[PDB]
């Protein structure tokens, strides 16, 4: 009964709306609990382009000020590393479910009606002025 | 050390070769931050409202190598079935480890009624809400042994009886 909505987490991807100095809000998913996000790190095929310009990332989940300010520090917590743009399997995938109830001590919950966020920033730098990221909305129980 | 290492959870590189049987439901690949805040692969699962639950997880084939007598020492965190709410019932607080040794690398499907049970595993300290709000890991460490070994090598595998358990690492070692 669960599905999965796939995020390309990659700055050509229009539903991050980034390209215009104004993503207004980032990217937004509506979810079930237990649904799952699957998010697809940006990734390069052969002929690789120049090292330099392959997109990398850390992804945090945050805070809705941490969303606001595309700051993670002292906001959220570290959850992917989106660093192998050339890995030869294919994109690196994460996957987060929106369980009730987290069977890891230090995993995370989630509830109907409520919403939770995440961002990334561009190693070696903290902050990414503007960033990728993500609102995700659990859906009230009906 | 005086531990050789014959498998590392942690080590491994990229994706964990497991099968998982059920394929979806049951145990589920979960990339998690580690104590010192870098990436590990873990394998979760947490269906307590639902009976019956019979979830399967077989490592791949582990050589043996030279060594008789192996150690299997698995960490892990296990919630406390009274800090879930509606599940008194159905919730359950152990899972159960086997072993099969086999002189075949690469067998694709592996039978559950070929495995070797070797203990129920429960854990000496459960995590609680108070843990999950505070951040809490409440890491369990279990160790058991097999031998003496006789074959090229062996499977191991976990099946979930209705916990809420995240397996966070497996290490397979032999002693010096
Ligand atoms: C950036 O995201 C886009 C999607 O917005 C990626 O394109 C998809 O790639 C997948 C897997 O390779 C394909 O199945 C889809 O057909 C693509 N979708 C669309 C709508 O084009 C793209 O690969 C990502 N770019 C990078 C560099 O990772």
């Amino acid at each position: 009964n669960s599905d999965r909505y796939a995020v390309y987490w990659n700055r050509s991807n229009p539903r991050f709306h980034a390209g215009a100095g104004d993503d207004g809000g980032g990217y937004t998913v509506e979810v079930s609990i237990n649904d799952y996000l699957d998010i697809y790190c940006p990734h390069y095929g052969a002929p690789l382009p120049p090292a330099e310009r392959m997109e990398h990332y850390v992804l945090y989940m945050v805070n809705g000020e941490g969303h606001a300010s595309c700051d993670h520090r002292q906001r959220g917590f570290k959850r992917w590393e989106c660093n192998r743009p050339a890995a030869p399997g294919g994109p690196l995938k994460f996957s987060e479910k929106f369980q009730l109830f987290t069977p890891f001590s230090l995993g995370f919950e989630f509830r109907p009606g409520h919403e939770y966020y995440y961002i990334s920033a561009t190693p070696p730098n903290a902050v990414d002025r503007p960033c990728l990221r993500l609102k995700v909305y659990v859906r009230p129980t009906q | 050390t005086g531990e050789v290492t014959l498998l590392d959870s942690r080590s491994v590189q990229g994706e964990l070769g497991w099968i998982a049987s059920p394929l979806e439901g049951g145990w589920e690949e979960v990339s998690i931050m580690d104590e010192k805040n870098t990436p590990i692969r873990t394998y979760q699962v947490c269906n307590v409202m639902e009976p019956s639950q019979n979830n399967w997880l077989r490592t791949d084939w582990i050589t043996r190598e030279g060594a008789q007598r192996v150690y299997i020492e698995i960490k892990f965190t296990l919630r406390d079935c009274n800090s879930l709410p509606g599940v008194m019932g159905t919730c359950k607080e152990t899972f159960n480890l086997y072993y099969y040794e086999s002189d075949n690398d690469k067998e694709r499907f592996i039978r559950e009624n070929q495995f070797v049970k070797i203990d129920t595993i429960a854990a000496d300290e459960s995590f609680t809400q108070v843990d999950i709000g505070d951040r809490i890991m409440k890491l369990n460490t279990e160790i058991r042994d097999v031998g003496p070994l006789s074959k090229k090598g062996f499977y191991l595998a976990f099946q979930d009886v209705g916990a809420c358990i995240a397996l966070v690492s497996v290490r397979v070692f032999y002693k010096r």
